[PDB]
């Protein structure tokens, strides 16, 4: 949680399904016509941003204003996926910034279920991402690229210092 | 004592190599040495003095250029070291004005290297290049959209010419240059396109001199049956003051007194501006400049009679600066065919041969005052081609052979160009010798359908549109590159705004005063004017 | 400090000092006194350099007389200076790191001083010069983005020291990173009359922490390295039980 | 220093000069003994041992004088006890014998070999290229142990008992940065 | 409504890359501070369609909850997009504090971008005051030592360096250094140092 962290700032930016569970006139008016108000129970993709707050200010029964659906990201097809091969799964498809986004998503709502499969998932690929940053050239293959490629966003920072680290080491022992 | 280098090395070395300073050379310690050598006494055993001293060296010489290297000019540092233990104002011409281009999608002023300075000039380099004719109104175009676009009304959004081809029926807000076409049209030009207009239900804003060649917005409703643009509205862009100019680009220093810019770096300053405002809020009256009438004639006896009359007034209490303006010789100069008499240039030169014998008599006003001579619209370099008709605009200064006697009999003389720029210590001021009431009338477009509202009109047209010669390529050709010395931009604070055809007077508006001297002689008086730079004026005569 | 037993053992100090604090994840406080006699050493060690110096090239260049011998000439002022520009390497590597978080928990540490509970004060963590660093660039920071976007923004947040709402912009330093650790053990030779130090099988002497989120307890023998956070290992840290590499 | 992500570890030289800032034995070819001549009078060293020092005799300096004397005809270095082939023989078959501990050395290890190797090439009883040799089967060795134990990345703590500095350093940003993600993701679920 | 600043945080990581992957202070980018004036134009629309909103609230005749939920999403909408310029501002006046650190507090205007016309007026000034400072500071307790030295530590004494550049003769400690154009010196490492950082020197 920084403020000025860019990559936070951007993964706060993602969409996610939600609810008018509590009926509002006069809204709507950045979406659709203004003089239009808005019915209850009428689905859109509100920006996370917003989606944190209005679904837990209330306003007032102090049901909240919008009801937050469960996203298709976090899916039993995901997880289905996720656990029966984690190596192979290519995350960067699904999303850019998955790993702050569940982090979010599991801070917001308590789910001792989600927290497991996703330390197994980060521990099981940790380990190739030392084994491609550990073999250094003296070009290459299409299987380390094709890894490469399905890496997160936040995988890229751990697999450019590793990489650097074993590159200085290596300029410094061989001289 | 004559000293041992060796010995002086290391003192001067640690204190300009490891706190503060680099690269000392072999000029640098010799003139340390001779530096100590003037502060002689019991130095190798005084510690505070000398070191003081080399912080005040150092004071002294970061400032000028970067100080990585001391040439012989040590000696005048230490000469800048031994003076730190009216001036600061200068005159320039449009021929030495620094040049700064403009480029649209990056909105900053560039500067561009002088020729004069990094090219050879043996033989020609005065000519410019083909494409700075193309570049002209490219220029001025893009400095008035951006002052147009600065403006607090306009955050309505004009429309490009050329993306009204495919709409109608609809409204809109352009501007360009407002000219005929080759048919014989009225037409508006824009870097993109071009269109026709019309007229024949136009309501202008009043004011305003509607000439051909001025940016000019327009509003009207466009039709596809031809290509006529329906005008219901004329109207000239509005103007900006000098600090809202100015601050967009800082305190840039175009015509740079303190210091100058150019292709390494840009520069700025405006700590010294608040301290030479104030110090030229204390001795104003003392610094007095005097202007005089334009087209004086140093021909006929009467002219001679009344300037002997102003001198003898005005040597006891001499001027700060004297400005000699208008045309000195009532007939143009041009080709002589009769060897029998006295030629036109020797006739020329006799008239100046006079002045410096009346200069004579005026040992205090010489002493005291110095002199500036503007030309005319008919002087040896115009007339020589145009036979007395207007011409190019930024003219060059009176020949040197011609006043041989003038810079010998008084100490301070300077000639200018038609267009001339002086730089006080807080002040800038800008003088253009010629006639613009007939001109503007004369060619005032005609619209189908108590002396001082003349000169209004104009002096809100002038500083609406922004540029000294409001005119085309037709009328008035421009030097192709010295046209950004007619460019008003950070407009000045007064304007010696001198015209034969329109009458005195003291106008301000708009952060800017406006004033319009005269004819010298006029119905058998004689008239001068001169300006306090305290915002005050003062009119006398003398028959 | 209060007594020096050598300067070989200030060095010692310093070089801890330094290790400890380019890694940890906190600023901690300034040893005034360790400085206080490093820089008064420098200055006498530059002050006979440059004296002896001054004397063998006055004796050369009096007269021709007799060039130094290279023995035991050379050598000895090549190590003096050697040793001071590394001294003086480390001095400034050291001093960087700390200009660093200075700049980054500039805000934080300006907020904590101003409360009057907390024991911890801006005097003690701090060198006078970087209390004025922190004072000026706090002052032309502010400046700088209140002229550029906050005097376009609404007065119900134009405050950059808000700590309500959605996000705050205060920066905590993270106490819960992994360090890495090596048990130095009591610093006294007898290295065994500490009242915390605990006993094993085989001996092994060791000291045992909690973890109060984990539930755990993790023993920590001498002369062995562990991954450790830092939050349960700050008081080991600051009583110079454990080194940090 | 902060360079970037230089501020939160060691580059490998700053390694080298901590570990260059170690004692280490000298044969001097030389005499200095003062009369019964400059002074050493450094600060961060003793002087003592420099000032009373006599020729072909054993005396302990800090490893940079050490080179500086051996940049010149001025000294001789005596090579440590497990610098030979005799003692990294055990060495390695305790390693192979033992598939689960790390064998205990100097955390000087492969700094101290590379130093001596590049300086110190012709004042060693044995040839270079064995020592050379030995030396990378043990980093081989050392490197498979450390590869299969990673495997283990707990949230709580981890022990490594006998790794070098260099072997640390060039796994402290990976290490740390997963046990830290696993261990935000452990407190943001409760 | 905030997408807009969004543009803006995305162009700003780029520039982290180039921070990243040249590992080097050197031609940094020029601002956009085009888009931040039309997100403070556009935030000054929605500061005064709060300001009307809270008028009708205050008139009675708007409906509370109306009003209330307009003022969250309006202040959100603040809150994003001071948000997204202040993630935009650190960052630049961290690479310039970084930049302006190691050359020794001069700016090196003799040689890194030419004429630093890229950088805003008021970052421009920022840089100013901030190389004042980096002055101010070794002028105290600390004029031994030369903060903006070298950080690699000391491994040799006398180096062979080569001249890059040629020049006059400089002034040294009871030395004076000749710097012909392409020669090769064997000289102290710590008498060359501030010429290689300068660029005059190669071949370390």
């Amino acid at each position: 949680m920084g403020y000025y962290d860019i990559d936070d700032v951007l993964a706060d930016g993602t969409e996610f399904p939600c609810k008018f569970q509590y009926d509002i006139p006069g809204l709507g008016y950045l979406e659709n016509n203004p003089g239009r108000p808005i019915t209850k129970n009428t689905k859109l993709s509100l920006p996370l941003w917003l989606a944190r707050i209005l679904a837990i200010v209330g306003g007032d029964e102090p049901v909240p204003f919008v009801e937050l659906l469960p996203p298709d990201m976090f899916s039993t097809k995901v997880m289905n996926a996720i656990k029966t091969d984690p190596v192979a799964l290519d995350l960067h498809s699904i999303n850019s910034h998955f790993f702050s986004l569940a982090i979010k998503w599991i801070m917001l709502f308590s789910e001792k279920e989600l927290a497991n499969v996703v330390s197994e998932l980060l521990l099981q690929r940790a380990q190739e991402l030392n084994h491609h940053a550990s073999s250094l050239s003296i070009n290459t293959n299409i299987a380390t690229s094709t890894f490469l490629l399905k890496l997160e966003e936040m995988e890229k920072e751990i697999y450019k210092k590793s990489h650097e680290s074993y590159k200085d080491t290596k300029r410094w022992m061989f001289k | 004592v004559k000293i041992q280098p060796p010995l002086l090395r290391p003192l001067a070395y640690r204190v300009l190599s490891r706190k503060y300073g680099l690269s000392i050379k072999s000029d640098g310690l010799s003139a340390l040495a001779e530096f100590v050598g003037t502060n002689i006494g019991a130095n190798w055993r005084q510690g505070p003095a000398t070191i003081k001293f080399l912080e005040q060296f150092a004071a002294v010489w970061k400032q000028q250029e970067r100080g990585l290297f001391i040439d012989q000019s040590g000696v005048k540092e230490v000469i800048q070291e031994m003076k730190e233990r009216r001036d600061y104002f200068k005159v320039i011409n449009a021929s030495q004005q620094q040049r700064f281009s403009y480029n649209p999608h990056k909105m900053q002023f560039i500067f561009v290297p002088n020729k004069k300075q990094n090219g050879l000039g043996g033989i020609a380099g005065f000519l410019p290049d083909i494409e700075d004719k193309v570049q002209m109104f490219l220029t001025r175009y893009y400095l008035t959209n951006d002052r147009v676009m600065r403006n607090e009304n306009f955050q309505m959004s004009i429309t490009p010419i050329k993306n009204l081809l495919g709409r109608d029926a609809q409204n809109f807000l352009l501007l360009g240059l407002l000219n005929k076409n080759f048919k014989g049209n009225w037409s508006l030009e824009d870097p993109s396109g071009s269109v026709e207009i019309d007229i024949s239900q136009t309501i202008p804003t009043q004011g305003h001199y509607y000439v051909p060649g001025c940016m000019v917005l327009v509003e009207g409703i466009y039709y596809s049956v031809g290509n006529k643009f329906h005008v219901t509205s004329m109207t000239l862009p509005p103007g900006e003051r000098r600090e809202i100019t100015l601050e967009t680009i800082g305190n840039l220093d175009l015509l740079g007194i303190h210091g100058i810019s150019n292709n390494n770096f840009i520069a700025r300053l405006d700590k010294d501006l608040k301290i030479r405002l104030h110090l030229l809020e204390k001795e104003l009256t003392d610094h007095k400049f005097v202007i005089l009438g334009a087209n004086l004639f140093l021909d006929d006896l009467k002219i001679m009679t009344a300037l002997s009359k102003i001198l003898q007034k005005l040597n006891d209490d001499p001027p700060t600066l004297l400005i000699w303006q208008g045309s000195f010789t009532s007939v143009p100069v041009f080709a002589s065919m009769s060897s029998r008499n006295i030629s036109s240039s020797t006739q020329f030169k006799n008239n100046f041969d006079a002045l410096a014998t009346l200069l004579s008599r005026f040992d205090n006003l010489t002493e005291n005052t110095t002199m500036i001579f503007i030309p005319g619209p008919n002087d040896l370099w115009g007339s020589m081609v145009s036979l007395g008709a207007s011409g190019t605009l930024p003219q060059d200064p009176i020949p040197s052979a011609f006043t041989k006697k003038i810079n010998k009999v008084c100490k301070n003389v300077v000639w200018s160009s038609n267009p001339t720029r002086i730089a006080y210590l807080s002040q800038e001021i800008v003088i253009f010798r010629d006639d613009l009431s007939g001109r503007f009338k004369r060619h005032r477009l005609e619209f189908p359908f108590q002396k001082v509202q003349e000169t209004r009109k104009l002096v809100k047209t002038i500083l609406d549109q922004g540029h000294l010669s409001p005119f085309l390529d037709s009328l008035r050709p421009i030097s192709w590159d010295l046209d950004h010395t007619l460019t008003l931009c950070p407009i000045p604070s007064t304007m010696v705004l001198c015209d034969t055809t329109s009458a005195q007077f003291d106008l301000t508006y708009n952060g800017c005063k406006v004033i319009n001297p005269g004819s010298f002689i006029h119905n058998r008086r004689a008239r001068y004017m001169e300006y306090v730079p305290s915002s005050k004026k003062t009119i006398q005569e003398e028959i | 400090t209060q007594i020096y037993v050598s300067p070989q053992q200030d060095f010692s100090d310093l070089m801890k000092s330094w290790k400890n604090e380019r890694c940890s994840p906190e600023l901690l406080p300034y040893p005034h006194q360790l400085m206080k006699r490093l820089l008064n050493r420098i200055s006498m060690q530059s002050q006979l350099i440059e004296n002896i110096s001054m004397g063998f090239l006055d004796m050369q260049n009096a007269s021709n007389a007799n060039p130094p011998m290279p023995n035991e000439s050379k050598l000895p002022l090549l190590c003096m200076e050697t040793e001071l520009e590394r001294l003086k390497f480390v001095i400034r590597s050291y001093i960087r790191c700390r200009l660093s978080k200075i700049d980054k928990f500039s805000l934080y540490l300006r907020q904590l001083n101003e409360d009057e509970n907390s024991l911890i004060s801006l005097t003690d963590l701090l060198s006078k010069d970087e209390i004025k660093y922190h004072d000026t660039h706090s002052l032309i920071w502010l400046k700088l983005v209140n002229d550029s976007i906050l005097k376009y923004m609404p007065e119900e947040l134009q405050a950059i020291n808000d700590t309500e709402g959605s996000v705050n912009m205060i920066d905590e330093p993270d106490w819960n990173k992994f360090v890495f650790i090596h048990v130095n053990g009591p610093p006294d030779g007898k290295w065994n009359e500490d009242p915390l130090l605990q006993e094993n099988e085989f001996g092994k002497p060791c000291y045992t922490v909690t973890i109060p989120d984990l539930k755990e307890e993790v023993e920590l023998t001498i002369g062995s390295i562990y991954v450790m956070r830092y939050e349960v290992i700050r008081d080991l840290l600051r009583d110079d039980k454990v080194a940090l590499i | 220093s902060l360079p970037a992500h230089l501020q939160q570890t060691f580059s490998p030289e700053e390694i080298q000069f901590i570990v260059e800032n170690e004692p280490i034995k000298i044969f001097p070819r030389i005499t200095t003994r003062q009369k019964i001549h400059t002074r050493w009078q450094l600060i961060t060293t003793d002087d003592k041992a420099l000032n009373n020092m006599v020729a072909m005799r054993s005396t302990e300096v800090v490893l940079w004088i050490a080179l500086l004397l051996k940049q010149q005809s001025k000294c001789s270095i005596v090579a440590p006890q497990w610098l030979t082939t005799k003692e990294l023989d055990r060495k390695i078959q305790y390693e192979k014998t033992h598939p689960d501990r790390f064998s205990e050395l100097p955390w000087n290890w492969l700094v101290l070999a590379r130093i001596l190797f590049n300086k110190a090439k012709d004042d060693f009883h044995d040839p270079i290229h064995e020592l050379r040799g030995k030396i990378q089967d043990l980093r081989e060795i050392r490197q498979i142990k450390v590869l299969k134990g990673l495997k283990y990345l707990n949230e709580s703590h981890l022990q490594l008992d006998n790794l070098s500095l260099l072997e640390i350093n060039e796994l402290r940003p990976f290490i740390t940065e997963i046990m830290d993600k696993l261990r935000e993701i452990h407190t943001a679920s409760l | 409504y905030g997408d807009l600043g969004n543009k803006l945080v995305l162009e700003a990581k780029r520039t982290k890359q180039l921070y990243a992957r040249s590992n080097q202070d050197v031609n940094l980018p020029m601002y956009h501070e085009d888009i931040i004036r039309n997100i403070l134009k556009e935030v000054s629309n929605l500061r005064k369609n709060t300001e009307y909103l809270k008028e009708q609230q205050q008139l009675g005749m708007l409906d509370d909850k109306v009003a209330k939920c307009q003022y969250f999403v309006t202040l959100l909408c603040m809150e994003r997009n001071k948000r997204c310029l202040l993630a935009y501002q650190r960052l630049r006046t961290d690479i310039l504090d970084s930049m302006a650190w190691n050359n020794n507090g001069l700016d090196l205007m003799s040689s890194s971008q030419q004429d630093t016309n890229n950088l805003s007026h008021q970052e421009q000034e920022y840089l100013k005051e901030y190389c004042d400072l980096i002055t101010d500071l070794k002028s105290g307790d600390l004029v031994d030592i030369d903060l903006s030295g070298s950080l690699v530590p000391p491994s040799d004494v006398f180096i062979d360096v080569r001249v890059l550049k040629d020049a006059g003769e400089i002034q040294t400690e009871y030395g004076v250094f000749n710097l012909i154009k392409d020669s090769q010196f064997f000289v102290r490492q710590s008498d060359v140092e501030r010429l290689i950082q300068q660029g005059y020197l190669q071949k370390i």
